[PDB]
């Protein structure tokens, strides 16, 4: 609504790894056949159709925007898991938080080595 | 960890073990040579110290 | 299960980072030396 009415919005799904679990429970109780790790087949779609709504409308469509900051939770840093990889291949950037950095005193634990942002140069003030 | 983590760690440790075995062999050869060359130098140096402990 | 060349830096454990640093420090030093020599040659070859 906000992005369609020329305003700017920010949405923070927290977590998406629990929406995936709720969807899996629904799908298993409707008797739909399971998939990998028991998640339904349509588990990528579930998220891709959801994170694709965070657009940046041009000035003809109001100019409004909707940023999204999905939060995923990995297991012992296994970024290679199923839902983490799906959402990593869906989103633009990433912000890797690591426990080894959290306890080494670096807080926020952002792992600047791996954290990425496709926009990069653009969307940054000239001084910064 | 997962299977790939364990596989990579196992391969790395196997390489490390190979390298340390090779280095032990090299060090043993160099040690044998060093002992062989140390005997005469042992007598030579002990002689050179002779004076101070005698006077 | 076997082992292959260049596996210590594929795991990326402690030995991988240790080796990467042991390489980078040495080659930074040699690059500094070579740059000094390059500057000296530049100056000595102007004439």
């Amino acid at each position: 609504y906000f992005r369609d009415n020329g305003k700017h919005a920010l949405i923070i799904y927290d977590d998406l790894s629990k929406q995936a679990v709720a969807y899996r429970q629904m799908s298993l109780l409707l008797r739909r056949p399971p998939g990998r790790e028991a998640y339904p087949g349509d588990v990528f779609y579930l998220h891709s159709r959801l994170l694709e709504r965070a657009a940046k409308m041009n000035d003809a469509f109001g100019g409004g925007s909707l940023t999204a900051l999905p939060v995923i939770e990995t297991q012992a840093g296994d970024v290679s898991a199923y839902i983490p990889t799906n959402v990593i291949s869906i989103t633009d950037g990433q912000i890797f938080l690591e426990t080894e950095l959290f306890y080494k005193g670096i807080r926020p634990a952002i792992n600047v080595g791996l954290s990425v942002s496709r926009v990069g140069s653009a969307a940054q003030t000239r001084a910064m | 960890a997962t299977l790939k983590d364990i596989t990579r760690r196992l391969k790395s440790i196997k390489n490390i073990q190979k390298i340390t075995k090779s280095m032990k062999m090299v060090a043993a050869a160099k040690y044998a040579r060093a002992e062989r060359e140390l005997k005469p130098a042992r007598v030579y140096g002990v002689g050179s110290l002779a004076l101070y402990e005698k006077a | 299960v076997r082992s292959s060349a260049g596996a210590v830096r594929d795991a990326g454990g402690a030995f991988g980072k240790r080796e990467q640093a042991e390489e980078e420090r040495y080659f930074r030093a040699r690059a500094k030396e070579q740059l000094a020599a390059l500057k000296k040659h530049h100056e000595n070859e102007i004439s």
